[PDB]
């Protein structure tokens, strides 16, 4: 991603022809979100505007996708299997003990995600969203201008 | 019976405990081998439980805690009074509240930093504040530097008064534990003495002091000339022209004609449109109010006389068959167990203080605050999250007392035992209700973002596409904007413009106009309620299944706070109850930031502006029936929209607050270390540092070890609060300061 | 408060009232300890002087419930326009 | 006299279920035991054609409502309905591969109504009855759904 | 123990109310656990799946889904009260299994009568790399 | 079963581990008569799961060919419309590409 963003703001500086920008404003930390974070992501999030839409529109919704599936991946990240077995024995008790259900039954026990399980599905996670959303904001910002 | 029980010298005032800091705990006693002892004299220097088992110890230990904790307060108060009287433009403020910003601290010139000496007017340069200290001393009628010098003093003589009572309560005379279990006396003395003495302390106050300052202050006279309030307070003819109610000089209120005390103690809805808060008059007929519920709810219970109420027996005889025995053994667990009453006091407190952010954001009560956007906004985010940290160690003192203080012995088939029986039922439903929330909010959120992005807007949830209109709260908005035409004759207007017809401003700024409710207010409101059942269903399930569970049937032996029992069953990592608490800090987190985000949007986008003759154009564009249907609506219209101010803040008078976005978002980035990864990883890093260091001979005595498991989560959880609470609050202030 | 006001006779009335219905039983008193039906006729202090139970509390806080019993009828009253 | 009205199930404080007036309640019981997924005695295809009728029934009114061709007259009332007959048939291939599923195998335990008398075994918990069943299911999901269908076309009120 | 005990269907079990967290249908599909013992009088204690019940002078008896929980219950009781019970395994046949101590004087003796089961003679870390044992389906602890 | 205090017996285990039909009749064809057999003969050729499995599918494949082929254009879906003229050209800072 640091790589990416260097490539990304200093090439868009180059095209744009404004390298003093750059120049001047990638030594500090605050300088870079704001010119690269911020400035290039105007286009991206009117792909469908309540006012106008247009064909930002897939990535915006693929910017946003990939923030939730990031989302979902630090759902899995935080969480530790142990309390999530016992939720799932409470679910467990429900689907088993209600009516008009009960005769609906599993034949693979419901079981919480293994610890090792768990780390690569929100490793997964992490990276297709931290893709998706990448993907979205620079394809987005490039071709909004050119 | 109940009496004054006192031990007098039980410990000797010494530095004997201070020069070894392990003294509370057995096991810290012996010396530090390995770094975790650092960790563990941190974390167990409060725990009074594992210290003595004896409760009358842990009942003195918490006394004096809590004087200590008094006695901070009362120095931090002081401070900022003392703030307010030097280094302060309080005087201009009073002046001209509409025109200068308020600022109370002022910075040094050291390094760069007289770029924060904002320019806030009345010839005064400092960091504009935002806790609205302003405001109150204006309410609370306050002229001169002169006068908070005075407070700052007495606030420290009080403070160091605590302290020495701290001391004394605890070295010299510390109470007996049948002393601490005078529960009806507590109850009757902090009911009637505290609560009503204040009350009724803060009512005179008002009517004496208060109310002919800010008589005369919004009447255009200059601070300077107005009468100090002694004058007010001994002379009845300055306090006569006034208030010609004084004239009579106490005759009404003996003689029950208290009809002529409707100049000063009025019942009136709505704000004083002078100055945009609630009129002095109405808030000293409340707390006057206040003080009689509270004197008359002080003598409810029996404690040396006979008469009064006995709790046990109360508790005892409400008694029904659902229930079975009900509420039969509560008074013996309330009077044993100081984590049970904590969760139930840290719980109404943090409920109570988020009542007191929503009716603050409702009726400004203090002059010239509604105006000053910043202070109202601080004021509901700071006391939204102080009221959710509150509720959230209510639960994890709850699960304490779960593990630690009860017993089965007292309870059989009462409603504690019963609600153990059922806790599976519980969580279910509530995971029901949870998933079903969860659905039908944030998927609706999803399917309008879709229709947004698929061209389709009439297919949306939104106003002019299909809706879901909030018919209850519109009709509860209709109903108290005419409660004063039937049900409230008496009043003179509605008891707040949330609802009502009329826009007042102050200063050329909206001060408070009328809400519209519509299918975004329905949204988010339903996420908020999907949001708290989410956390709460995590509270109530780490504290229902912190004894037992069909996973680990032995989890009471194993502690309140452990890591784990294994990578056995699967797995039980985060199992304790201690864990559901370190999650629901982060649901917490989520459920209250996305509040304070939908109070900002909403405030700036419908209430929040500055009123024009051609109509009223608020702070945005009233965008917020438009935009808050959708997450990427939310986040262009809200994050994007603002923010703009505090990325170009640099080289001007908020730039710190953009370098405190940056330090928070720094510190929120690096609590994912101690969230993701574990502790054998770090400690095989650390230990080839060890021979790193081991190779030239700088080998610590002490054993480099890495953080605990729970140590880590603790460190992961707090750096990522801290990170997200300065994100947001820098975000928040910048925002509100460059605009409003 | 005028001697012969409306007010005050329902005082004087009200303090009657309270001190007739704490005499013989027939109030939780600090000799009569009330159940839902206020009954077992206790004894604790002494009653120094008159007999029964009319302790310093006793009178102290049936002249408290009937002053603000008073308060409730008088300007209950004075609310509808009566007296 | 307590009247301890929350109790365990036959008197059994060691199962999952508490006999409860959510359960207990006659109404309720009542109720339950004369739906059609509790009659055990009927054989389950009759079992699923009244519960595929009802559910075909309900399903096709938010598909018809709520529809993206709801603003179109005359075409919604046959977008709804087709929608719900192909979601029918979702669930019928569902309800199929689920009593492959859960039917491979033969039960051994029975269901021992209150007080015993248990018969042999549920014609519903085998492989060739579910399959009955699902079959009933869809056929009720069809014709349900053409019955909801002409109750759009022929109307005193609304659809 | 010197003779091994079959648990009596007599014997009665202690009050309790209706409590969600019990037996579920692994007890009618799968095995379930039985635990016995004998009271010298009326007391209170807690399941480890439930609340609070009171016990009956003489034979009790539990049933618990898993022997976890009957472990649990049987450490609890031999803490509070010294009471060293015992608890079963019933199958799905209605077979019955002793699995707490069969030699009956617990785990924590010896009673030299038990042969050393899954003990290594070598030293921990004495173990083969994975590379010598690649390929024959035997670990190297277990070896 | 159930005694004074007994709740296992060992040999009637079905009530022991707490298998409970709690709604369950024997009541047996409650519709009536002429009804059943309008719907018997309604199953029997779809009673097997091979001809149930292969009758969705059926009528999977075949309405989901004509969707799109047959299903589309008819209903105006906006997929099949076409454009009236909407972005030829795409880049705001200039270029002006297409
Ligand atoms: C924004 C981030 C995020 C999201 C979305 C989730 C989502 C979830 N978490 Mg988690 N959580 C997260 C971060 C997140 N987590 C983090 C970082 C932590 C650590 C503190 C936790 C801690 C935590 C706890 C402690 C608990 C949860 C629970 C839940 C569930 C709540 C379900 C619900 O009511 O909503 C409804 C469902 C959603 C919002 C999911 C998205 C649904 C979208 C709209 C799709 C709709 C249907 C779609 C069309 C189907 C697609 C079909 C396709 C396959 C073809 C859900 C699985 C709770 C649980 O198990 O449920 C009670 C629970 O107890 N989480
Ligand atoms: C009418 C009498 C009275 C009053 C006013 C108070 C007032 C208070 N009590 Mg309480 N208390 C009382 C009687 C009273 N107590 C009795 C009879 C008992 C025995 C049953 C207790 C036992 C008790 C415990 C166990 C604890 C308190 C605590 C507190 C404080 C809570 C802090 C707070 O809410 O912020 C309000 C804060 C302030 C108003 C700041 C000003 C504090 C001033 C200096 C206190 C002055 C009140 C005091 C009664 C005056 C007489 C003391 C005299 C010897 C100097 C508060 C100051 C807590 C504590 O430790 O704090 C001391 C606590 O944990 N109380
Ligand atoms: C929605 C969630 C939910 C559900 C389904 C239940 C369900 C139940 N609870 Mg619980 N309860 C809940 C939440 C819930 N509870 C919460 C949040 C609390 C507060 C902590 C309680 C406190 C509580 C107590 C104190 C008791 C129950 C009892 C009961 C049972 C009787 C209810 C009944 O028929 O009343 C009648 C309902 C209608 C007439 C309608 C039942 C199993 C009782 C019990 O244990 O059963 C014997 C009992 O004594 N509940
Ligand atoms: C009424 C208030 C109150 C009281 C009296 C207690 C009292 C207690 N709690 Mg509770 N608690 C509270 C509120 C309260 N808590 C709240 C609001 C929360 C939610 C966050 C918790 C969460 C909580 C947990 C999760 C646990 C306790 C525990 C404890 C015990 C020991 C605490 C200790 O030694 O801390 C030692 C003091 C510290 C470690 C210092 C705090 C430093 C924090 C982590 C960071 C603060 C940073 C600050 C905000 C900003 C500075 C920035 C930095 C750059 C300088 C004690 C019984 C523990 C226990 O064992 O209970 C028996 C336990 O496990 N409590
Ligand atoms: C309903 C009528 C009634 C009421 C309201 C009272 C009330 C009272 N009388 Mg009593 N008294 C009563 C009937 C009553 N009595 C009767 C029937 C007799 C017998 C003739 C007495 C004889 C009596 C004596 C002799 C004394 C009192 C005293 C008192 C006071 C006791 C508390 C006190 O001053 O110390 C109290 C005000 C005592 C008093 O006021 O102390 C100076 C006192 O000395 N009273
Ligand atoms: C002679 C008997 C009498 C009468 C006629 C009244 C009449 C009144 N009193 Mg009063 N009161 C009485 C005895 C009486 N009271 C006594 C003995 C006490 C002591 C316990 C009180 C204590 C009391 C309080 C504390 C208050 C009143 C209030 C009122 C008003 C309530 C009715 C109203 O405004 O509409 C009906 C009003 C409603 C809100 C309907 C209630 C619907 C509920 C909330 C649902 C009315 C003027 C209230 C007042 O000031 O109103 C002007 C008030 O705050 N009274
Ligand atoms: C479009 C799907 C479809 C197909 C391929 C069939 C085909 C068949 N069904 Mg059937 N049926 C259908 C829909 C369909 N039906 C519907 C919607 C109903 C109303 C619920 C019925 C009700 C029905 C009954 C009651 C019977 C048949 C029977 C039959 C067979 C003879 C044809 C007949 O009498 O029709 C009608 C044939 C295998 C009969 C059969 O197999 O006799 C042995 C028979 O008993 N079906
Ligand atoms: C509008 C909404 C409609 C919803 C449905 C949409 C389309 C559904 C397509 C998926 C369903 C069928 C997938 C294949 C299922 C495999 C089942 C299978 O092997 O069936 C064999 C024949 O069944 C058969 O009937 C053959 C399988 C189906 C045909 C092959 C796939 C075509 C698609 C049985 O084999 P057996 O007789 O040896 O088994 C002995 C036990 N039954
Ligand atoms: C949504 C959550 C619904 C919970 C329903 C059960 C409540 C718990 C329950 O069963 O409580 C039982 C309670 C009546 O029981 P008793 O009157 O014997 O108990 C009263 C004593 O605890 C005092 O009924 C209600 O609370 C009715 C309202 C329920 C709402
Ligand atoms: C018989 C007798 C006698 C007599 C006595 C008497 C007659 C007495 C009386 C007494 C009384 C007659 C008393 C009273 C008291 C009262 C009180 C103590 C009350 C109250 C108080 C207060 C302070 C108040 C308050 C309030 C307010 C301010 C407002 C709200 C309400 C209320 C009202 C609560 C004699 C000794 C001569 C002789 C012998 C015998
Ligand atoms: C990083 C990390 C560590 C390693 C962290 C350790 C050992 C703690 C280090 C604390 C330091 C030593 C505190 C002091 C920091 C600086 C030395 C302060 C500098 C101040 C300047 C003025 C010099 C863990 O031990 C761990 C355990 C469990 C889960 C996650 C993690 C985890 O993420
Ligand atoms: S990963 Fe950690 S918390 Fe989880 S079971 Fe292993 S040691 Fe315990």
């Amino acid at each position: 991603g640091w790589v990416t963003f260097y490539w990304h703001w200093k090439h868009l500086t180059l095209w744009q022809g404004n390298v003093s920008q750059f120049d001047e404003s990638s030594t500090y930390l605050m300088g870079w979100l704001r010119d690269y974070l911020w400035l290039n992501s105007s286009q991206l999030i009117n792909g469908y505007n309540p006012f106008g839409m247009n064909s930002l529109s897939v990535w915006a919704w693929t910017f946003l996708f990939g923030h939730l599936v990031y989302a979902t991946g630090f759902m899995f990240l935080i969480s530790w299997r142990g309390y999530w077995q016992e939720l799932i024995e409470t679910l467990v008790w429900a689907h088993e003990k209600t009516p008009l259900a009960n005769l609906v039954y599993w034949k693979d026990k419901p079981v919480a995600l293994s610890i090792v399980q768990a780390r690569l599905v929100g490793l997964a996670h992490f990276s297709v969203g931290y893709i998706f959303t990448y993907a979205a904001f620079l394809i987005a910002s490039t071709a909004g201008r050119f | 019976k109940v009496k004054i029980a006192v031990d007098r010298n039980p410990v000797e005032t010494n530095f004997e405990k201070w020069a070894k800091p392990g003294h509370f705990s057995r096991a810290l006693a012996k010396g530090p081998n390995t770094t975790t002892w650092i960790w563990n004299l941190h974390a167990d220097a409060h725990d009074f439980d594992n210290h003595t088992s004896d409760l009358e110890e842990i009942s003195r230990k918490v006394f004096s805690a809590h004087f200590g904790q008094l006695g901070i307060i009362l120095i931090w108060l002081s401070g900022m009074y003392f703030h307010g009287a030097r280094f302060s433009n309080y005087e201009g403020w009073l002046s001209d509240p509409t025109h200068i910003k308020p600022s109370a601290q002022v910075v040094w010139p050291i390094v760069g930093q007289e770029i924060l000496n904002g320019d806030v007017g009345g010839g005064f340069q400092g960091i504009q504040i935002t806790s609205g200290f302003f405001q109150l001393w204006r309410a609370s009628g306050i002229t001169s530097e002169l006068q908070l010098y005075s407070t700052a003093i007495g606030g420290l003589v009080l403070a160091a008064a605590c302290f020495f009572a701290g001391w004394f309560h605890y070295h010299k005379a510390a109470p007996k534990l049948e002393w601490f279990q005078n529960v009806e006396s507590m109850l009757n003395h902090h009911l009637a003495g505290l609560l009503g003495l204040g009350s009724l302390a803060w009512a005179g106050h008002q009517i004496h002091v208060s109310l002919p300052v800010n008589k005369l202050l919004d009447a255009g006279v200059d601070p300077k000339e107005i009468p100090l309030p002694h004058e007010f307070l001994l002379n009845q003819s300055i306090i006569a022209d006034l208030y010609p109610s004084f004239s009579k000089g106490l005759a009404p209120f003996f003689t029950l004609n208290w009809a002529e005390y409707s100049d000063f103690l009025t019942f009136k809805g709505g704000l004083n449109p002078v100055t945009g808060g609630l009129w002095l008059s109405d808030t000293a007929h409340h707390h006057l109010a206040i003080a009689v519920l509270f004197l008359v709810a002080g003598h409810q219970y029996r404690t040396n006389w006979g008469i009064g109420h006995s709790i046990k027996d109360i508790l005892e005889s409400h008694k029904g068959p659902f229930t079975g025995n009900g509420h039969a053994g509560l008074y013996e667990i309330l009077t044993t167990s100081w984590h049970a009453q904590l969760a139930i006091n840290l719980a109404l407190f943090g409920s109570l203080s988020i009542i007191v952010a929503h009716h603050m954001y409702a009726m400004p009560p203090y002059p010239y605050l509604a105006t000053d956007y910043g202070t109202q906004l601080s004021l509901f985010t700071h006391h939204m999250w102080i009221g959710g940290f509150c509720v959230v160690g209510a639960g994890a003192h709850a699960a304490i007392f779960m593990v630690r203080d009860y017993d089965p012995t007292n309870n059989y088939n009462n409603l504690l035992d019963r609600v153990i029986r059922h806790r599976d039922a519980i969580i279910s439903h509530l995971n029901w209700v949870s998933i079903f929330l969860g659905f039908h909010s944030f998927g609706l959120y999803i399917h309008n973002d879709t229709m947004s992005a698929l061209g389709r807007p009439q297919d949306m949830f939104s106003d002019t596409a299909i809706q879901l209109q909030p018919v209850f709260a519109q009709w509860i908005q209709n109903t108290h904007f005419t409660a004063p035409q039937l049900t409230a004759p008496n009043a003179l207007a509605a008891t707040s413009l949330t609802w009502g017809g009329d826009v007042v401003a102050v200063g050329g700024k909206v001060a408070m106009m009328p809400i519209a409710l519509g299918t975004s207010d329905f949204l988010v409101h339903h996420i908020h309620a999907f949001t708290i059942h989410v956390t709460v269903l995590i509270l109530l399930k780490g504290v229902l299944f912190a004894r037992s569970s069909r996973l680990i049937p032995d989890k009471a032996n194993l502690g309140f706070r452990f890591p784990c029992d294994g990578p056995g069953r699967g797995g039980t990592c985060q199992v304790s109850a201690w864990d559901h608490v370190f999650l629901g800090l982060f649901w917490m987190y989520n459920s209250l930031s996305i509040v304070i985000f939908h109070f900002s949007w909403k405030m700036q986008s419908d209430v929040w502006g500055t009123v024009t003759d051609s109509g009223v154009s608020h702070i945005t564009g009233g965008n917020f029936a438009q935009s808050a249907n959708t997450i990427n609506g939310w986040l262009r219209d809200f994050l994007w929209a603002q923010s703009s101010q505090v990325i170009q803040s640099y080289g001007s008078a908020l730039s710190a607050y953009g370098l405190m976005f940056l330090g928070a978002h720094f510190v929120w980035a690096f609590s994912l270390m101690f969230l993701f990864s574990g502790r054998g990883y770090w400690q095989e890093l650390i230990e080839s540092i060890v021979w790193a260091h081991n190779k030239l001979r700088v080998a610590p005595s002490i054993q480099p070890r890495a953080l605990s498991i729970t140590q880590g989560r603790a460190v992961g959880v707090a750096h990522y609060l801290l990170g997200g609470i300065a994100t947001t609050w820098s975000f928040f202030l910048a925002r509100i300061i460059a605009v409003g | 408060s005028f001697i012969g006001s409306p007010t005050n006779l329902i005082m004087v009335s009200s303090i009657g009232a309270c001190l007739f219905a704490s005499r013989f039983g027939l109030a939780p008193s600090v000799r009569k300890v009330a159940q839902p039906l206020k009954l077992s006729d206790r004894e604790v202090l002494q009653t120094t002087g008159d007999p029964a139970g009319f302790t310093a509390t006793d009178v102290l806080a049936m002249g408290a419930a009937g002053h603000a019993i008073g308060v409730g009828i008088v300007l209950g009253l004075k609310g509808i326009g009566q007296l | 006299k307590p009247q301890q009205v929350i109790q365990p199930i036959n008197g059994d404080p060691f199962v999952g279920m508490l006999e409860t007036p959510v359960t207990s309640a006659p109404i309720v019981a009542n109720y339950l035991s004369n739906l059609p997924a509790y009659r055990t005695g009927v054989a389950p295809n009759l079992r699923g054609v009244e519960i595929g009728l009802a559910h075909g029934f309900l399903l096709a009114g938010p598909f018809i409502k709520l529809g993206p061709l709801r603003d179109v007259p005359g075409t919604a009332e046959v977008v709804g309905c087709m929608s719900a007959a192909g979601l029918v048939l979702i669930l019928a291939l569902c309800l199929s591969l689920y009593g492959n599923a859960a039917f491979q195998n033969q039960p051994s335990m029975g269901k021992k109504t209150l007080s015993g008398r248990p018969l042999p075994q549920d014609p519903l918990m085998s492989e060739e009855g579910w399959a009955k069943f699902a079959a009933g299911f869809t056929v009720g999901g069809l014709s349900g759904v053409a019955w909801a269908y002409i109750l759009t076309q022929i109307l005193p009120y609304y659809s | 123990p010197w003779k091994q005990p079959e648990l009596d269907p007599d014997t009665p079990s202690p009050i309790f109310g209706g409590s969600t967290g019990g037996l579920l249908r692994k007890a009618q599909v799968e095995e379930f656990y039985v635990t016995t013992w004998e009271s010298p009088k009326e007391q209170i204690f807690e399941m480890p799946t439930g609340g609070a019940a009171i016990m009956r002078k003489g034979p009790n008896l539990l049933k618990l889904a898993r022997k976890e929980h009957c472990l649990a219950l049987t450490t609890q009781l031999r803490t509070k009260f010294r009471m060293s019970p015992c608890f079963y395994r019933v199958y799905a046949d209605g077979k019955v299994e002793y699995l707490h101590p069969k030699d009956g004087v617990y785990p924590e003796k010896v009673n030299a009568g038990r042969v050393g089961v899954n003990q290594n003679m070598r030293s921990i870390g004495k173990n083969v790399d994975p590379i010598k044992v690649k390929f024959t389906g035997s670990e190297p602890f277990e070896i | 079963y159930g005694e004074q205090s007994k709740y296992f017996d060992l040999q009637d285990l079905e009530n022991t581990t707490g298998a409970w039909d709690l709604y369950g009749v024997d009541e047996k064809k409650r519709y009536p008569g002429l009804q059943e057999e309008f719907f018997q003969r309604a199953t029997d050729a779809v009673s097997r799961r091979e001809a149930l499995n292969g009758f969705v599918a059926l009528t999977g494949v075949a309405s989901i060919a004509l969707f799109g082929l047959k299903g589309a254009s008819t209903l105006e879906l906006p997929i099949t419309k076409g454009p009236r003229m909407e972005k030829t050209e795409n880049g705001k800072g200039g270029i002006l590409r297409s």
